[PDB]
């Protein structure tokens, strides 16, 4: 709700961020193996952007990320409607 | 940091035809090379902007062209005024780099030195001293073999020569002499005279003047 | 003149040097102010830039950090302070306007920096007429010699730069920490003497700048 | 409302693009770094198309981008609002 | 496994002078590569971070320049307590390598 | 003393061994522990990380897989087993501690393994002063020789490290599967034999330091 479905998206943010670098470690090519860049690609994912900075090239790396997007496509669609309607019925008055 | 790599170093040319200086960047840039004139002396000064458009206030001669990792500043034909350094500085990624340089020559038809030689002004006696000034001026090519005499003997020692870059008017060079000595010395001889052998003259051209 | 400057400076060894540029002209929010080197003889070395208004400045990675760039948002004028010099150190210093589309549109005349102990001399200038006997030809050569100054530069002018045509000033030597070097000019032997020329030899490092008119043998 | 979650938009554009050159340029490496480019980068983000042309690589510079993407996903997911209702009612009579 | 390429592979140099080890990498890293100093008998030590960040503890001689593929350790002046092999050791793509190493000379 | 690994093993040829790494400090959820294995006067190689906390470690794809990881969560101590050692496999062996953001920030000292048949020697030290008639320049040199021990190394230091000024421990030579080295140490002359100087020969490898004062020959 009010600031809810904020919360959860920052929970799946972080042990996204944190599984992503566990998956990815070990297999030789991949970029997406530490603790920063890891947490902004999981923004990148929950939220459409589709940059092309990093992404996943393992099986459980891509699984990970699709908890991301469902988990955060979700919240995201769901923490802009929470800002659309708060300012503009705030600057509405 | 991005790599520039202008080559060649310099360019010869005959007026009034076309010249392209290349440039070659160490990745990929897309359009955001930009070139800058600087003659002697002078600021630069931009000329081509992302690599094709123009400045306002620029001599049509000069055509952008390049993309990706080759470009190329042209100039639709040449006259002498385009005699200068000439540079370009990325704009694709920080930091902000530049090129190495380009110098533009002129081949020209060859000219005979303008001699001209210049006693101590009276002024400069008056403190204690006395410097004879000997002026080459706009020859072609750029090597010229001055030579002082003091009464018909050769004086080998307290000269000072300077060399102009090549002139842009003209496509031309010239050359100074000043003769240091103390006012002493000068009283105690008569004449002091100036050749130059130059390309041009197997006769070499000579001037003098005598105090007495 | 968009982009201003000083002429030339002296710094003695270790010690430190501002620098200024004074921009009439448009003054934008969203301007760049940046800094060229130029060593003799040598390419455009690059050294950072600095946004005046918002007052963040970016130096170059490569060099040695011997400067700090600064701005005054209310006079229009930015500064670099170069510290603690070596004679690696002595060159032109450009700076340049960009306008935040990655171009430098528009330049500064340049300021000369020579880092010595030697003392600040002004110039010497004497007039060269021809000789007494030397036959008109129907172009007249004649100049003037400007000797004994440190540090460079001289700015040389004939009439006050009205007669620009026929001129090739020479580049200065140097000889026991004093420069010298001498300016040309000419003009139809019908226009003169009936016409009269003058040199005129600024010296920014030392304040002076000096007439002299080439008359005839009198 | 009618024109006004448009204008907020441009408030964020505009400034984003700003902020972004400001807080890319230092950083050895960044294309990010003219105002042009800078806004159209921020399109590019609000509207989330993840095109691959420019990105952050600072820290403070993906900050900058977070802030699009909230205040621009959430603008132009009101945005097309507007536009749809608009023209589908228009052409309807 | 990132190729790291340091030449040369030892450095001459008279004391308080400015030397640059350079590094090469196989291919576009960013600005993921990271400076060791090692003596003699000692274990490595971190320098620059990052390819430009310092490190708190570190003599501020020690200068981190470089980007891509292009990579410079730089120390504005040498004295004699610098002499030993310098590494560097990229972290952008599994898995972390390291150089070949570089000794310095005085 | 962060990351704290012990001073040297030695193996029989085929045989195995683990390797301790215990960090005091913090003791991080998401802190990985690395190990670098240094064959004499060769690079870096990169052996494999583990993250202690979750439990998972990868290894080295290129080497010979000779090792697997360990660790333990309720004391701050990770280990290595290496399972069937050739001579190819002695060197030394660091720990490093990575916070996850990819660089080494701490590292532990490096362990010494020397994969070997022959059997462990502890050292003999013997004193090193001058002559009885050697003419006492300002300063005067004098040192220790450690002799006869296997497997490397020793820790030699001068009355336990607060002098530390004037040493050189020269390296170790072999001879019929034993070692030997030597130390120095310079003094003023006029504060010695009034101060006292002792040398210190840690042997980690068989467990035994001695000490020795390099008296004058009484
Ligand atoms: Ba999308
Ligand atoms: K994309």
């Amino acid at each position: 709700a009010a600031g809810a479905a904020t919360v959860l998206l920052v929970i799946v943010l972080l042990a996204g961020s944190y599984l992503a670098v566990l998956a990815e470690r070990g297999a030789p090519g991949a970029q997406l193996i530490t603790y920063p860049r890891a947490l902004w690609w999981s923004v990148e994912t929950a939220t459409t952007v589709g940059y092309g900075d990093l992404y996943p090239v393992t099986l459980w790396g891509r699984l990970v990320a699709v908890v991301v997007m469902v988990a955060g496509i979700t919240s995201f669609g769901l923490v802009t409607a929470a800002l659309a309607t708060w300012f503009v019925g705030r600057e509405q008055e | 940091d991005i790599l520039l790599t202008q080559s060649p170093a310099i360019l010869s040319v005959s007026p009034g035809e076309r010249v392209s200086f290349s440039c070659r960047a160490s990745q990929s840039i897309g359009t955001d090379i930009h070139w800058y004139q600087q003659r002697t002396n002078g600021s630069p000064r931009l000329l081509i902007k992302y690599a094709s458009e123009s400045i306002s206030g620029i001599p049509s001669r000069f055509s952008g062209s390049g993309s990706g990792t080759d470009f190329t500043l042209s100039i639709n034909s040449v006259e002498s005024e385009d005699i200068a350094n000439y540079y370009c500085q990325q704009s694709n990624r920080w930091p902000f780099t530049f090129g190495s340089g380009t110098k533009l020559e002129i081949k020209r038809a060859d000219a005979a030195p303008t001699v001209s030689i210049f006693p101590p002004s009276s002024e400069q006696l008056t403190s204690g001293g006395a410097s004879v000034v000997c002026f080459l001026n706009n020859f072609y090519p750029k090597d010229i073999n001055v030579k002082w005499k003091i009464d018909g003997s050769e004086r080998q020692n307290g000269v000072l020569n300077s060399w102009t870059d090549q002139d842009s008017k003209d496509s031309t060079y010239s050359m100074s002499s000043t003769l240091t000595l103390t006012k002493d010395e000068y009283e105690r001889h008569n004449s002091y005279t100036c050749e130059a052998t130059h390309k041009t003259s197997t006769s070499p051209i000579v001037k003098s003047f005598n105090r007495n | 003149v968009q982009l201003q400057q000083p002429g030339a400076e002296l710094v003695k060894p270790g010690a430190s040097v501002k620098l200024s540029c004074k921009a009439s002209g448009y003054t934008f929010t969203s301007d760049w102010i940046h800094w060229v080197k130029q060593r003799p003889g040598h390419g455009l070395e690059w050294i950072g830039e600095i946004i005046p208004s918002y007052g963040r400045a970016n130096y170059n990675e490569k060099i040695q950090k011997k400067a700090t760039l600064t701005a005054d948002k209310s006079s229009s004028t930015a500064f670099m302070q170069l510290s603690s010099l070596t004679s690696e150190d002595s060159a032109v210093y450009y700076c340049a306007r960009e306008r935040g589309d990655g171009y430098f549109a528009v330049w500064g005349a340049g300021t000369t920096v020579t880092v010595s102990s030697a003392k600040t001399t002004p110039p010497s200038v004497y007039p060269l007429a021809p000789g007494s006997a030397a036959q008109t030809n129907s172009m007249v050569t004649l100049g003037c010699l400007v000797k004994g100054y440190f540090p460079e530069p001289v700015t040389v002018t004939w009439n006050s730069g009205s007669l620009s045509s026929g001129v090739h000033t020479f580049p200065a030597v140097l000889q026991s920490d004093l420069y010298t070097l001498s300016s040309s000019v000419t003009v139809p032997s019908s226009s003169w003497p009936s016409e009269t020329v003058t040199c005129n030899v600024a010296h920014p490092a030392s304040s002076t700048k000096v007439d002299k008119k080439i008359v005839p043998r009198d």
